[PDB]
């Protein structure tokens, strides 16, 4: 069970780990988070008290190092940063947990619900969607733009999602034009899965990537790609069916954990109901259909 | 974006443009079957891919046998029309292709877009005009060329005759929408107004009869009264 110390709260800040969130006053005695499950990847994430911008944060995986947060005053935000030094770690978080200034991440022993979010993120892939290889944490916020966004400024700090684009030379092959736009088969199965993320796994890792930074940050670009391999897979005749079975769990889980009040701004009214209502998997995703009928009536 | 009334002009500029309407590309009868149940027979028909600067059409017939063993033709017919459109592009010198296609029917864009990946810098737009070129078939050679054939064929026609000698790009095209308008609205009338004067013929190169400048302006009055005349006779207004 791993710790995330912070060196101190100077301003007000709502912190988020997971799915779970919690205020803290400005200079409230707090040094952090404790009890972090090992096994999967996590993001620490932040919004001011102060400002209705600034919403940002941290994803890490604890076994690839000592990680804490320290508030700059500078830059005016609480960052991530590596502690090197093994012992001064052990010894700054022994210290802090002697004297109950940590909370306890709250995991309810029957709660899977991270673990469904998270089944396929991997902190490598992370990695490569944000590129800043001097760090072993990914640092994503609201206002970050994609790849795919910027085609249509600044590189460094882009979100590197899969480019799709059903009305590309990629998506469609030269004399297969009816075929390919009405089936996206060819797209999802060669160039797709077969060509670019080598597998199932790795698509639905960045799918469930897209996913949290979109509900975590209220990143639009994120939005948009989580619909787009949602749609890429609905909008296919030929899906292998351990993809649709698996495909099916994930969105019950992410619309199970969805904020009610976002679905507003969360949900393309147009995807959901051609893949639930109108596309080839109209009657493969059971458990998405029913939560989504259940919770999300008006949207459909 | 969409070609309306505000930008209209722009169809007799300088740069190449094309309309494109797919109406007349599947064409069926409904007919009963011997058992009392319904089915269709195709029929063969037509893309109208005109240059309204020009008067240049490029007629190309679909033949019926396009049609045989396909499912969900009138989803097909918009694909065969971009597949053709597309063929026809490509067939043209480079500084005789188009650098506009505009689709009379919003379901085209689509289709058309996915066709022409090739051609990034071709647009391809909508019209917000209501413009009547499903009665191109109420021009009797147009007609003639579609059911005669046998085969795929590209007919091409200039559908202005020879008015641009005499008149712009504006008042020819002005001159064709009037025409198609009211053949699509009353046919019988139309074609009565077109050849009452046995003097005045069709040339056997020309579409339309060989009015005087003056006994055009009679043509298009008789065409105007018959437009609202009908839409007197339909709307009880
Ligand atoms: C279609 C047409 C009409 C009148 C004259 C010549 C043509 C053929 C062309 N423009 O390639």
């Amino acid at each position: 069970m791993n710790t995330v110390p912070f060196t101190s709260a100077p301003i007000e800040v709502t912190i988020g780990i997971d799915q779970y969130s919690f205020n803290v006053k400005e200079n409230q005695p707090f040094h952090g988070i404790k009890d972090i499950p090992i096994g999967h990847v996590h993001v620490i994430h932040f919004q001011h008290a102060d400002n209705s911008s600034m919403r940002y944060g941290y994803w890490f995986d604890c076994r690839m190092g000592n990680f804490y947060i320290q508030y700059d005053p500078k830059d005016g935000l609480y960052k991530m940063m590596e502690e090197r030094d093994g012992a001064k770690f052990e010894n700054i978080v022994h210290n802090f947990k002697e004297r109950q200034m940590m909370v306890s991440y709250p995991k309810i022993d029957e709660d899977d619900t991270w673990y469904n979010l998270t089944e396929f993120v991997q902190m490598d892939k992370i990695r490569k969607i944000v590129r800043k290889d001097e760090n072993q944490f990914s640092y994503v916020d609201s206002s970050m733009t994609t790849v795919q966004e910027n085609e249509l400024s600044d590189p460094a700090h882009s979100l590197n999602y899969t480019v799709i684009n059903f009305k590309s030379r990629e998506a469609i092959r030269p004399g297969h034009e009816m075929e390919d736009f009405l089936d996206k088969s060819y797209y999802l199965n060669t160039v797709m899965l077969q060509g670019i993320f080598k597998n199932s796994s790795n698509y639905f890792g960045e799918l469930q990537f897209a996913f949290l930074n979109a509900m975590f940050f209220g990143n639009y670009g994120s939005s948009l790609q989580w619909h787009a391999m949602i749609e890429l897979i609905c909008s296919s005749a030929t899906v292998p069916k351990h993809m649709l079975d698996k495909l099916d769990e994930i969105l019950y889980y992410q619309i199970k954990t969805l904020p009610e009040q976002y679905s507003d701004i969360l949900l393309n009214e147009r995807v959901w109901n051609i893949c639930l209502y109108s596309s080839f998997q109209k009657n493969s995703l059971h458990n998405t259909e029913k939560i989504m009928e259940n919770k999300y009536p008006e949207l459909l | 974006g969409a070609m309306n009334s505000s930008n209209y002009a722009e169809l007799f500029n300088n740069d190449i443009k094309l309309f494109v309407d797919d109406t007349n590309v599947y064409r069926v009868t409904v007919h009963k079957t011997f058992e009392g149940n319904v089915a269709t027979k195709a029929i063969n028909g037509c893309i109208f891919t005109l240059n309204p600067k020009t008067g240049h059409l490029f007629l190309k017939i679909i033949h019926t046998s396009v049609w045989a063993g396909q499912k969900r033709l009138s989803q097909l017919a918009k694909w065969k029309t971009a597949e053709e459109v597309s063929a026809l592009v490509r067939s043209l010198p480079k500084e005789e292709q188009p650098k506009q296609i505009i689709v009379t029917r919003k379901a085209m864009l689509d289709p058309l877009e996915v066709h022409m990946l090739d051609f990034p810098n071709i647009a391809i737009r909508p019209t917000e005009l209501r413009l009547p070129f499903s009665a191109a078939m109420s021009i009797d050679k147009l007609s003639d060329v579609v059911m005669k054939a046998t085969e795929p064929q590209m007919v091409l026609f200039n559908i202005y005759d020879d008015w641009l000698d005499r008149i712009s790009s504006y008042t020819a095209f002005s001159r064709l929408t009037l025409l198609l308008r009211a053949l699509k609205t009353n046919e019988e009338s139309a074609k009565m107004i077109l050849l009452s004067d046995p003097t005045i013929t069709i040339k056997s190169y020309h579409l339309w009869p060989s009015f005087t400048d003056e006994q055009w302006i009679t043509i298009e009055s008789q065409m105007r009264d018959l437009i609202l005349t009908e839409y007197g006779r339909k709307y009880n207004v």
